[PDB]
């Protein structure tokens, strides 16, 4: 099993980037969780279910669903505030992505901690830019919401895409696979965190790009 | 081969994903928000372990339109999802199309392999509802929107030439392959 790696691309407002890293990470998040297990001695198990939402965007024409638990979203909504205010701490490079990665826990040896092993990664690369007309910043709620629309197209694709999932736990191996510390939902292990990057060139992998359309 | 109750097991998970499949789309066209609360302690009627709450009237025209019957290779459920303006003018937005191909597969666990991965085609299915055109125009509403299940024979072309089709996704049984998808406009 060996990972699985993802990387979307973005161009949003400013206004716009938590919420599009909202829509982002949620969708993926509600492919990778699960209702909350819970074991019987006898190592029978039962699992419990999930609920969802819709959110409308009030920056972006566009509405995504979320699972029903509001410490995830709490949880997401304050990494992916801390991924943009280190965004405008950038100043001028105005790029930075975010990923999201799930992986197994496998118990170490004394002293090493146990490794974390990813079986899938998620990487966002957002190009913040900021609008000067009041109805470029009308109009922009318009097309970032038809963009992420294909974009969660694709990543609806590729789940299906993916076969590989980590073998359904015991008792003893749950916390190996599922964060369990959650009270309505059991996502899967995983870690998110971001870098801002600084820019440069593109390339001439547009003639690649160029013989694509053509 | 498949044991007698892993076939009738299947049958009844075909069966009722193909119930919450209409409910879900058929939820997702009708002008307003949808939220369902989580749940540590499940109850009996949640399939594939999500919140999907039924609509008595969306069952019951599910229900007729299989006419007991689960999608198979040439039967497939179709829901149609259509605009009548007050002009009169109606015109199909999107047909959402619930299939089988005979692409068997032995190898799965009938009992709560396919049972998941149906549960995660559903939850595809909620994610795609929301990002396809007829949903922004579905919570605007002058205009209103018409659903209508029917079991084919699928027969598309009154979207109009150059439609748009998207995989929601795909899930293998020993009966053969589910696919779902939505040609839209």
């Amino acid at each position: 099993m060996n990972c699985r790696s993802e990387v979307l691309e973005v161009s949003v407002e400013g206004r716009q980037v938590e919420e599009a890293m909202l829509a982002v990470l949620h969708t993926v998040l509600l492919h990778r969780s699960t209702g909350k297990f819970h074991y019987a001695a006898a190592g029978t198990y039962s699992i419990g279910t999930v609920g969802t939402q819709d959110v409308d965007c009030d920056f972006i024409d566009f509405t995504y669903v979320r699972v029903s638990s509001e410490e995830l979203d709490r949880a997401l909504r304050k990494v992916v505030g801390e991924f943009k205010d280190a965004l405008r701490n950038s100043g001028g490079d105005g790029l930075g992505q975010m990923s999201l990665e799930f992986y197994q826990k496998k118990k170490s040896r004394w002293p090493f901690s146990d490794e974390c092993i990813p079986w899938e990664v998620w990487t966002v690369k957002v190009h913040v830019v900021a609008l000067a007309t009041e109805q470029e910043r009308q109009i922009c709620r318009e097309k970032v919401g038809e963009k992420l629309c294909e974009k969660i197209i694709n990543i609806v694709e590729v789940m299906n895409r993916h076969e590989y999932l980590p073998k359904m736990p015991t008792q003893s191996e749950v916390d190996n696979v599922f964060d369990t510390g959650l009270r309505d939902v059991q996502p899967y292990l995983y870690k998110i965190s971001f870098q801002i990057t600084d820019a440069l060139g593109t390339s001439v992998t547009t003639t690649m790009r160029r013989l694509i359309k053509d | 081969d498949l044991n007698s109750q892993d076939r009738k097991d299947l049958d009844k998970f075909i069966k009722f994903f193909a119930l919450k499949t209409v409910q879900v789309i058929v939820q997702a066209r009708l002008g307003e928000k949808i939220c369902t609360r989580s749940s540590s302690s499940p109850t009996g009627s949640d399939w594939f372990n999500l919140a999907i709450k039924d609509i008595p009237e969306v069952t019951h025209e599910a229900k007729k339109a299989l006419a007991g019957q689960l999608p198979a290779v040439g039967r497939s459920m179709c829901v149609e999802i259509s605009l009548k303006t007050s002009e009169g003018d109606s015109m199909e937005l999107e047909i959402w199309c619930l299939e089988m191909n005979e692409k068997c597969d032995k190898e799965i666990k009938v009992s709560y392999t396919v049972y998941n991965r149906l549960s995660l085609l559903l939850k595809s299915l909620l994610a795609i509802t929301r990002v396809t055109p007829a949903y922004r125009l579905s919570r605007k509403q002058e205009y209103v929107i018409l659903y209508r299940i029917y079991f084919g024979e699928v027969q598309l072309s009154g979207l109009g030439e150059g439609f748009q089709t998207v995989r929601v996704g795909t899930v293998g049984t020993p009966v053969g392959t589910i696919t779902l998808s939505c040609a839209y406009r």
